[PDB]
RNA sequence: GGCGUCUGGGGGGAACGCGGGGAAGUGAAACAUCUCAGUACCCGUAGGAAGAGAAAACAAAAUGUGAUUCCGUGAGUAGUGG
RNA sequence: UCCGGCUCUACCUGGCUGGAGGGCAGUGAGAAAAUGUUGUGGUUAGCGGAAAUGGCUUGGGAUGGCCUGCCGUAGACGGUGAGAGCCCGGUACGUGAAAACCCGACGUCUGUCUUGAUGGUGUUCCCGAGUAGCAGCGGGCCCGUGGAAUCUGCUGUGAAUCUGCCGGGACCACCCGGUAAGCCUGAAUACUUCCCAGUGACCGAUAGCGGAUUAGUACCGUGAGGGAAUGGUGAAAAGUACCCCGGGAGGGGAGUGAAAGAGUACCUGAAACCGUGCGCUUACAAUCCGUCAGAGCCCUCGACGUGUCGUGGGGUGAUGGCGUGCCU
C-alpha cells in the first residue's frame, strides 16, 4: 500500500487531521489502515472506545525528521532489492 | 492581402508571411458554415443505440390463452408492445449520421472561418513552438501567453513537429491540428490560430496552387 | 470367410462455405401459371476461411483485352411476365 | 566441367547410368520429414513514473469559495467523508521473460540441373471416349418452350486428333477467338462461441439481455417446451450499552450519529386507499352533484376605537335561477 504495519503516519484529512500515529493493522484489500489514537469510536459493549479503519489516502508516511512525504522506490543494484525512500529528503524510510 | 509577421520563441520578429486574399479575405457565410459544422458533428456522432422490437425479444411465440370465454382482452402474444417487458414499437436502431456535403461548400466554409479569424488579426505565425529536441510545457505556455491572452487557441504544426506537439499537448485550452486536417469546427471553436511557418506555407501551397 | 498384428475413424461447436432435398401463411384485392423463394427447415461435409481460378474466354473487324474472386457503375436498363 | 560404370560380346564410332566440383530451389501450389544458432522480434506475469500535510472561511468531513505557489512528453479516467493535475490507483513516457508458444534469419538437411545447350530442313504418329454431338423428358440462365443459343441431370444413340473439334443467342457459308472430355494454386472476400483494449448527443431496476438480486433459477407441463419476481441505511456499524411497559412483537426514556423527518420493515417518499383533531354545514327532503346570485358563521390583511368599513382576500355555505357524464 506504500504504507505498512508498524509504520508511523500523519493524518492529512478527516476529523483527526494533523494527529500523528502508528499503523497497527493494514488492509490491502480495503485500502484502509488502523492507526493509534485516530478515528476512535464509541461502541456499546460499558461503552468502549477504540479506533476504526481509516482510508489510506488520508495518511502520509512521516519522515525521520517528522515531515510527511510521498514515498518513492529506489532499486538496490547490488542485490536486486527495492526499498522505500522519501521524496522530501531522499533518505531511507 | 494581409500581412502576418513571424514571431520566434526568443521573442524577436523573423519575417513575414503574405496571406492571399482568396484564402484569408472571403466574406464569411453564416448559413454555409453552420451547415458544414452541423454535418461535421453529425459525422462525429456514432449511432450505437439499439432496442429489441416485438420480434427480437425472448419468447412470446405462442398465443397465451383462450380468446373467448375468459372475459378478458384478446392478446396474440406476451411480447406485444402494450405488455410490460414487451417489444419496442419505434425504438432507436443503429444508423449512420454522416452527410455528403460537397467539397466546394467545405472549402468555402473553412476559407470563411479563416478570413473571419484573420480580419480581427487573430492569426499568428511562429517558427517553432519551443527550442527543439526536448518538450517543455513551461516554455510553450510562456510563448503562447506572449502571443495571446485568449482562453482557447488552435496550434497548426506539421506532423513532423513532435517537440511542439508534445509541448503544447497538456495545456487546458490548446488544441493541436495538422495543416492538412484543418476544418471549420476546429477553427471556429478557437479564439486564436497559431500557425507554424512551414505549416502555413504548406497550407497556402496546397490550396492556392 | 477366419486368425494375428499396426495405423486411422466415431462425438461437440455461435456465425461464415460448398453440394443436395425443399414448403406454406402471403401478393396477385378471388386463384391454379407466377410470387413468396430456392426463403424457412432438413441432409452430407470442411476450412481458418471456403468455393472459383489459368480460356475448347470475351470482343467485333479496334493491327482490341488477356486466370479467378470481391466492391462501385452499367441499371431498375435491354428484356422477361395469366 | 572432370572421373566412372553400362548400351548382347572385344575392337574405331552415337545414346543410357553413377561419383567429385559448380550452381538452383525448399517445408512453399510448384516433393518431404526433421535438427541447431540467433532477433530488446511478438504474445503469455509486472516495475518505475513530476508537482501542496499551503493560508483564511463554511462545514461532521474540503475534493466548495477567496488568495498563494509547483509539475506538465503527465489537465485520460476512477477512488478518498461534497467539483482534486500536485492524497491514492494511475496517465504521458520508459523499462522486463527463467520457461512455453508464434513469427523471421542464417545453417545442417532435402531434392534438383548439369549425358548438356542453340538456332534450322521435309515427311509418318500423338494431343485426355461411352466423351463431344444428336433425340426424348427436366433444371437454371433477363429468357415462364418460345425461332431458343451457352451450361447441366436421367434414358437411348454415339465421332473424330489439327484441311480435328468447340464458341461468336435458331441455322448455313466466310472470317475471328479458343484448344473440352486430367489435377493443384496464395492475396484481395464472409463471420465471431472465445480472449484483450476501448468507445457511445445508447438504458438506468415496469428500462437495458429472459436474467444488476438463488436465472434459464423458482414454478408450470408426462414430454418437446414455457418461464418469472426481488437493486440504494450510514462516511464509517459507530446496527441503539443501560432502565421501564410487555410472554414476545412493539414502544418510551438513555445513548451513537451532522441528521434516527437515516433503526438492518432503513436515500428521496407522490397518487390511489385508510385514520385522528379543528372550523362551517346537514334529520319536511326528489340533488350528471356543478355554475351564477347569495343570508349566516369562522379566519385573515389595512384604516379609524372600544366595533365598523374596505379598489380587500379566504373556508363552509341555508336559499333562488340554470343545467340530459366522457369516448367511439
Amino acid at each position: 500500500m506504500k504504507v505498512h504495519k508498524g509504520d508511523t503516519v500523519l493524518v492529512i484529512s478527516g476529523k483527526d487531521k494533523g494527529a500523528k500515529g502508528k499503523v497497527l493493522v493494514a488492509y490491502p484489500d480495503r485500502n484502509k489502515v488502523l492507526v493509534e489514537g485516530v478515528n476512535r469510536i464509541k461502541k456499546h459493549t460499558g461503552i468502549v472506545t477504540q479506533e476504526a479503519p481509516i482510508h489510506v489516502s488520508n495518511v502520509m508516511v512521516v519522515d525521520s525528521d517528522g515531515k510527511p512525504t510521498r514515498v518513492g522506490y529506489r532499486i538496490d543494484d547490488e542485490t536486486g532489492k527495492k526499498v522505500r525512500i522519501a521524496k522530501t529528503n531522499g533518505k531511507d524510510i | 492581402t494581409l500581412k502576418v509577421d513571424v514571431k520566434t520563441p526568443a521573442g524577436k520578429t523573423d519575417g513575414s508571411v503574405e496571406l492571399p486574399a482568396e484564402l484569408f479575405d472571403v466574406e464569411p457565410n453564416i448559413a454555409l458554415m453552420h451547415q458544414v459544422v452541423t454535418a461535421q458533428l453529425a459525422a462525429k456522432r456514432q449511432g450505437t443505440h439499439s432496442t429489441k422490437t416485438r420480434g427480437e425479444v425472448s419468447g412470446g411465440g405462442k398465443k397465451p390463452y383462450r380468446q373467448k370465454g375468459t372475459g378478458r382482452a384478446r392478446q396474440g402474444s406476451t411480447r406485444a408492445p402494450q405488455f410490460t417487458g414487451g417489444g419496442t414499437v419505434h425504438g432507436p436502431k443503429p444508423r449512420d449520421y454522416s452527410q455528403r456535403t460537397p467539397k466546394k461548400m467545405i472549402a468555402a466554409a473553412l476559407r470563411g472561418a479563416l478570413s473571419d479569424r484573420a480580419r480581427n488579426d487573430r492569426i499568428h505565425a511562429v517558427t517553432e513552438l519551443v527550442e527543439g529536441q526536448t518538450p517543455s510545457t513551461k516554455s510553450a505556455k510562456t510563448f503562447l501567453g506572449t502571443l495571446t491572452e485568449n482562453k482557447k487557441v488552435l496550434v497548426v504544426i506539421g506532423r513532423t513537429d513532435e517537440v511542439g506537439a508534445k509541448s503544447v499537448r497538456n495545456l487546458p485550452g490548446v488544441h493541436v491540428i495538422s495543416p492538412d486536417q484543418l476544418n471549420t469546427y476546429d477553427v471556429l471553436n478557437a479564439d486564436d490560430v497559431v500557425f507554424s511557418v512551414e505549416a502555413l506555407n504548406a497550407y497556402i501551397s496546397a490550396n492556392s496552387k
